């Protein structure tokens, strides 16, 4: 149980950053349940966004695990949840922190890389206000509170 | 010890899968593409070589339930295949497939593929008559 | 045109078992259109299911073939109707085709989840009954309103 881990559990529960929450699961220390919210003047404005976090065996040397469990309409997203960023690829040092890691995510939702063959990914492409418009309708349907 | 938790563990497993790096003769994905609980996985097993499942594939469908990997998943076979282990119906006889029999968490999807491509030599199912190329249940 | 076959037709047309309806296509003797209700007492009740049997060459040596034409919900039945049953390796000559179809009607009675065909829905069966049953009296309601 490092000592690492226990102090990001501690800081990302006293000094959350805005629109991010991030707490273990009582049976796993090493598995997050998270929210983002969905960031202002974005289809996911409003929206209530789940995600999950695992930290492998490997960790800090390797990257955090992380997928979307609301689905979403995304470029960089697919349907499954899985999220295409370089950090959590091949780009991770072990100076980056999960807090750099939901941060990354949050702001992914800001600013869609659409350069990154997918469906979803050409509809940003040829026609981004229909994407976002259809991402909205999604927004309304799987990110709610109720 | 680091406890992988089930959501996880099937997305590496289905990472491996996709990306063609598995064994020969199996293939691996999703039923579905956006079944988020990652539990239903459309599979493939190519005949082994000199038997009399040779030059055809087989697919079958493999479940995982909310215990998984602790728990064995269920194997039912799509494409009609005569063998020990494979009842009437194509569902896998738990008692006769070893890894089925006593599993392990350690064991995979992939694993599971790889043990009915074996059971194919074996010298009771080696030259057991095969009804026709690409015939399903019925 | 074999004595048995016409035998079995108008057993099952004049004498049709309780909540069951079989009756052949015309010009194809061995091809059977078959009506069973859902049982009283399942979420399948008041439902009228469509089944199509065909009796193969061989017969009565050979089992015949059975499928749901109607979507049902049940951890026995998969998506695309097919049943496992023992008499159709366990099937005999002795049995008939009144004994195929008082077995799927009684398999509608008493579903085993342990013993699935269909594994995802087998698990709702065994996690949360109740809801399973909601559903499929739901599917009985939609897919089941009249034959």
């Amino acid at each position: 149980i490092p000592r690492r881990i226990t102090k990001e559990t501690q800081n990302l529960a006293n000094e959350p950053p805005p629109g991010i929450m991030a707490v273990p699961v009582p049976e796993n220390y090493r598995h997050f349940n998270i929210l983002i919210n969905g960031p202002d003047g974005t289809p996911y404005e409003g929206g209530t966004y789940k995600l999950e976090l695992f930290l492998p065996e490997q960790y800090p040397m390797e990257p955090p695990k992380v997928r979307f469990l609301t689905k979403i309409y995304h470029p960089n997203i697919d349907k499954l949840g899985r999220i295409c960023l370089d950090i959590l690829k091949d780009k991770w040092s072990p100076a980056l922190q999960i807090r750099t890691v939901l941060l990354s995510i949050q702001a992914l939702l800001s600013s869609p890389e659409p350069d990154d063959d997918s469906k979803v990914a050409e509809h940003f492409k040829q026609d981004k206000n229909d994407a976002e418009h259809v991402a909205r309708q999604w927004n309304k349907i799987y990110a709610n509170n109720n | 010890e680091v406890i992988v938790p089930r959501s996880f563990r099937l997305l590496d497993e289905l990472e491996r899968g996709q990306k063609g790096n598995v064994s020969e003769g199996v293939s691996f994905g999703l039923e579905s593409a956006d079944d988020i609980t990652l539990s239903n996985w459309s599979c493939t097993i190519f005949g082994q070589p000199g038997t009399v499942f040779e030059n055809r594939i087989y697919s079958l469908t493999i479940f995982c339930d909310d215990n998984y990997p602790d728990s064995p998943p269920t194997v039912k076979f799509d494409t009609k295949i005569e063998m020990s282990c494979v009842d009437n119906c194509g569902r896998v006889i738990k008692n006769n497939l070893h890894i089925l029999k006593n599993w392990n968490r350690n064991y995979t999807i992939e694993t599971i593929l790889i043990s009915l491509r074996q059971e194919m030599l074996s010298s009771a199912n080696k030259r057991l008559p095969q009804p026709n190329e690409g015939e399903v249940y019925s």
